[PDB]
């Protein structure tokens, strides 16, 4: 219909989660909060895994001293990012 | 003698291959906004319907769209809410092209809803802005 | 239920943001071409209806496509990136355009636009009559349809 039309378009897109992490699964507080332990009695940051699950650093530290697996996917835990 | 209809038909039926002299009678048209009451509302609805149209190239429609958006708050709020809703629905088929326009329109509509002490509508309007799922 | 005519043969590569090294690191404000906006809207609707809770970030610097010339002597079909396609689509108004028109239409950054212009000059798709292609205000590009292609694919990829 036009003078220089378009026939084909090979698009490339990246998909990502709308909300990656919003609360530590252990302490149930927000991932930017004081991990419920530092909240009651005091630096609190995030500690990701190889599954990219992003629990609280202190919460995952307390969890790892008893269980060797990730709380969510129940797989062997390996540290990544901080 | 109803020459506005003839002018409108000629303008949309026009090819507009030059585009260099459009500025003069678009600036002339810009100051021609005040058409009293319902006539103004119908004229603005027709204008936004004609500019939303697919055939219009996306090089001048955006600029006059933002200019019309900034001219919009001068209108009374009672009709401003209606025309904001109407242009939101008219731009809904093509949102990815007009993202600045929908963002500004929703911000203004949420503001005028908040000034009416209507928190639910203002919050829902502000929600519609794509801040993560947006190009 | 309603007939959907995209007007474009659409093929997409949807990739994980975390796994792939590609990212939207550049701040390019590339305005989408109007012909293929229906494709992106339909695919966004399909992705929303299919995968819940995800979002799409289209890598406009990695998607290519074919533009067909058929009434200018049938010079086969060219294959160019979307950056190199927005300028060609803006060239539909007339044979010669200015830098201001391309800036207002493609809405690309200065660096990306200059890269696209240089790549087009390598193709000799568009040209400048004189040596005034440097940083100025005129930038009067023009078509060079007389230098027709020799092959058909003309598959530039580097
Ligand atoms: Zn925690
Ligand atoms: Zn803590
Ligand atoms: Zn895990």
């Amino acid at each position: 219909k036009k003078r220089f039309e378009v026939k084909k378009w090979n698009a490339v897109a990246l998909w990502a989660w709308d909300i990656v992490v919003d609360n530590c699964a252990i302490c149930r507080n927000h991932i930017m909060d004081l991990c419920i332990e530092c909240q009651a009695n005091q630096e609190c940051t995030v500690a990701w895994g190889v599954c990219n699950h992003a629990f609280h650093f202190h919460c995952i530290s307390r969890w790892l001293k008893t269980r060797q697996v990730c709380p969510l996917d129940n797989r062997e835990w390996e540290f990544q990012k901080y | 003698a109803a020459a506005v209809r003839q002018d409108l038909a000629q303008l949309m039926n026009s090819s507009g291959s030059h585009k260099d002299l459009a500025g003069k009678y678009r600036q002339i048209l810009e100051k021609a906004i005040q058409l009293s009451g319902a006539e103004q509302l119908e004229a603005l609805k027709a204008f936004v319907e004609a500019m939303v149209n697919e055939n219009v190239s996306l090089v001048i429609s955006r600029q006059l769209l933002t200019d019309f958006c900034t001219h919009l708050p001068n209108l009374p709020d009672s009709t401003a809410k209606e025309i904001y809703h109407f242009t939101l629905e008219k731009i809904q088929p093509r949102v990815i092209s007009f993202e600045e326009q929908v963002a500004s329109i929703r911000q203004h509509l949420a503001s005028i809803y908040e000034k009416e002490e209507d928190w639910r509508n203002a919050a829902q309007v502000l929600v519609g802005i794509p801040l993560e799922t947006g190009q | 239920d309603t007939v959907i005519d995209l007007g474009i043969s659409f093929q997409i590569y949807v990739l994980q943001a975390g796994a792939w090294p590609l990212t939207q690191a550049p701040s390019s404000t590339f305005a989408i071409p109007q012909e293929l906006e229906k494709s992106v809207q339909m695919f966004e609707l399909f992705y929303s209806q299919h995968f819940s809770g995800r979002k799409l970030t289209w890598l406009h610097y990695l998607c290519t496509g074919e533009v067909k010339m058929n009434y200018l002597g049938k010079p086969y079909v060219a294959m160019v990136t979307t950056y190199q396609m927005a300028v060609l689509l803006a060239f539909n108004n007339s044979e010669t355009v200015s830098y201001k028109e391309l800036q207002d239409s493609t809405q690309m950054n200065e660096k990306e636009l200059t890269k696209t212009i240089k790549s087009l000059l390598d193709v000799k798709m568009i040209n400048h009559d004189s040596e005034k292609e440097d940083i100025d205000a005129e930038s009067s590009f023009s078509l060079n349809m007389n230098f027709s292609s020799k092959r058909t694919k003309f598959k530039i990829t580097t």
